[PDB]
């Protein structure tokens, strides 16, 4: 009816949005019930990066974490993956969109990071960009630990070690189940005949720099065995040195 | 007493800066360069000009 | 005209020598030279690498 | 009558962090109390503003909400867990809470009995 | 290779605008008599979701809701 | 859930995984 043509009009507005105030019908989108229909009327695939930054701003600011999760999984993350794949870098507006999406961390981890990791096709540039984005944002310890348990339990991809390492650089107090999952993942790399890159070695090195004081002696010797079986000419002496000069408790 | 020591440290950093870069001077943006370097000219060659 | 003296030597920045562990001398140095060239030999298909070969 | 009130209260607080059942501070502890989804109220005796304490007392006495009084707000902030910890577990951020409101309980058989006995002794 | 000099240049950006700090904003919401009766100075929001907790910004002529933007006269 | 466990030294928070 009359609502449909107004939302076609604001669809035409959002396809060319650069700056300024948006219509007030756009800002009351989360307060409505049938949001998916009017959102598909607004055609988010044809949005401008500034318009999607404002949409992420609005949707993150208005509570209801499940709906923010659905918006991040359905609209924001495909746009990010399409922009990295074609432009080989992330836009300024979309970068601040992902930061304002990390304003809501619970919908972010379960909507942006974990679906990207379980998609399997996550490239290295996407890993670097998203890891820098989680590096900039201060993250709650519970959400970071749950995401680290998630990424530890998953099947390995080369992009996963960057996320794991940049989560270990946060230097938070770690739950001991999380460290058990990390050690079990690395000891799951014990019998792999695949050549592992320097990224995996750097993730292990980071785990030994920051959490060597909270490692049991049995898993310490297991990590020494791990270094023995899967060596590197450069990093493995340093990981061995850091494991040798560690005090527990 | 410490003013002389501060002068010695800025002398040290000036000597270090003038060894890495021979006669490099930053142009001031508050006054014009043609006024602050009013007495300066350019030589095509330091040998023949 | 021209004829500077000690131009480049006075121009080059002074880099101090790093403090390193001393070298062995005499029979020990010859022992280390022998154990490096004839004992722990790594097989090579064509042997195109020198002792000071870098990159 | 086995363990004291000052361990049962922190057990109730721990179950509340587990079940996400604390309105802490000044205004979440007030607005969630006024929505009557809340159960218990805790006030720090060490205070700078007296009619704030009077307002909390009036909010408690409006609908028979029980009031608990603790001495210092920094001790209550340590009790709640508003302190950032290191790898060893050493607190480095000292933030004190004044009004702590328990909305949801954990199903306890020891601390709940102790606080119920203390409440039946109080009123 | 050939490095650069890194021209410094001083530009004072210390002065930045921030919003004013309001201290103890809860005290003006309620007025309590000496007996202990609570009087609500500010209008309660009769909205769908934010009821019984959200007050009104009291304008010179009207009231404003701070979560769903409800306007009165 | 793994088999090699924390052994000793304190439990600060229980963590919510569910
Ligand atoms: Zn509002």
């Amino acid at each position: 009816p009359r609502v449909l043509e107004v939302y076609r009009g604001v669809r035409e507005v959002l396809s060319k949005y650069r700056s300024g105030k948006l219509p007030k019908a756009f800002k009351i989108i989360p307060a409505l019930s049938n949001w998916e229909q009017i959102l598909y009327v607004t055609e988010p695939e044809a949005w401008t990066a500034a318009a999607m930054y404002q949409a992420t701003r609005i949707f993150a600011s208005n509570l209801k974490e499940r709906m923010a999760q659905r918006f991040y999984n359905l609209v924001l993350l495909p746009r990010v993956r399409d922009d990295v794949a074609e432009y080989k870098r992330l836009n300024f507006h979309l970068y601040m969109a992902l930061k304002k999406a990390l304003f809501k961390p619970g919908a972010w981890f379960k909507g942006i990071l974990i679906p990207l990791c379980e998609s399997g096709t996550c490239t290295l540039r996407e890993a670097i960009i998203v890891g820098s984005i989680i590096t900039k944002c201060s993250i709650p310890v519970l959400h970071s630990s749950a995401a680290m348990l998630k990424i530890a339990e998953m099947e390995y991809s080369g992009a996963n070690s960057i996320f794991l390492r940049l989560l270990l650089d946060k230097k938070y107090a770690l739950p001991y189940r999380v460290l058990d999952a990390l050690v079990f993942h690395f000891l799951g790399f014990r019998t792999e005949k695949r050549e592992l890159p320097v990224l995996w070695h750097q993730c292990l090195l980071t785990l030994v720099q920051r959490y060597k004081a909270d490692l049991a002696t049995d898993q310490k010797e297991a990590l020494l065995e791990l270094l023995r079986l899967q060596p590197h000419p450069q990093l493995s002496p340093e990981i061995r040195r850091e494991l040798q000069s560690a005090v527990p408790r | 007493d410490e003013e002389a020591e501060a002068k010695m440290l800025e002398k040290y950093k000036q000597e270090r800066l003038e060894e890495m870069f021979p006669d490099e001077v930053d142009t001031p943006r508050d006054v014009a360069a043609r006024i602050r370097f009013q007495k300066y000219r350019g030589l095509k060659s330091f040998r023949t000009s | 005209s021209l004829a500077r003296a000690g131009k480049v030597r006075g121009q080059t920045p002074k880099v101090a020598k790093q403090e390193k562990k001393k070298k062995k001398t005499g029979r020990a140095k010859r022992r280390m030279q022998y154990n490096r060239r004839f004992v722990n030999v790594v097989p090579t298909f064509g042997k195109k690498k020198g002792p000071n070969a870098n990159s | 009558g086995v363990m004291d009130v000052n361990t049962a209260l922190q057990e109730v607080l721990k179950t509340a962090l587990i079940h996400d059942g604390l309105a802490r501070g000044i205004r979440e502890a007030a607005k969630a109390l006024d929505k009557r989804q809340a159960h218990l109220c805790v006030l720090a005796s060490n205070c700078d503003e007296p009619m704030y304490v009077k307002l909390v007392e009036a909010l408690c006495a409006e609908h028979q909400i029980n009031l608990i009084k603790v001495d210092d707000n920094k001790k209550l902030g340590e009790w709640v867990g508003l302190c950032k910890i290191d790898r060893e577990g050493k607190p480095r951020k000292v933030v004190g809470c004044s009004c702590v409101v328990v909305k949801d309980y954990g199903k306890e058989s020891q601390a709940k009995d102790v606080i119920e006995e203390y409440f039946k002794c109080k009123k | 290779a050939k490095k650069r000099k890194k021209k410094s240049y001083t530009t004072p950006k210390k002065n930045k605008h921030k919003r004013k700090k309001v201290k103890l904003a809860v005290l003006k919401y309620y007025k309590v008599d000496e007996n202990g009766k609570i009087s609500r100075l500010r209008r309660e929001c009769p909205s769908d979701e934010c009821g019984a907790g959200v007050f009104m910004a009291s304008h010179f002529d009207r009231h404003y809701c701070g979560k769903c933007c409800l306007t009165y006269c | 859930s793994s088999v090699m466990r924390r052994n000793e030294q304190l439990t600060l928070h229980d963590e919510r995984f569910e």
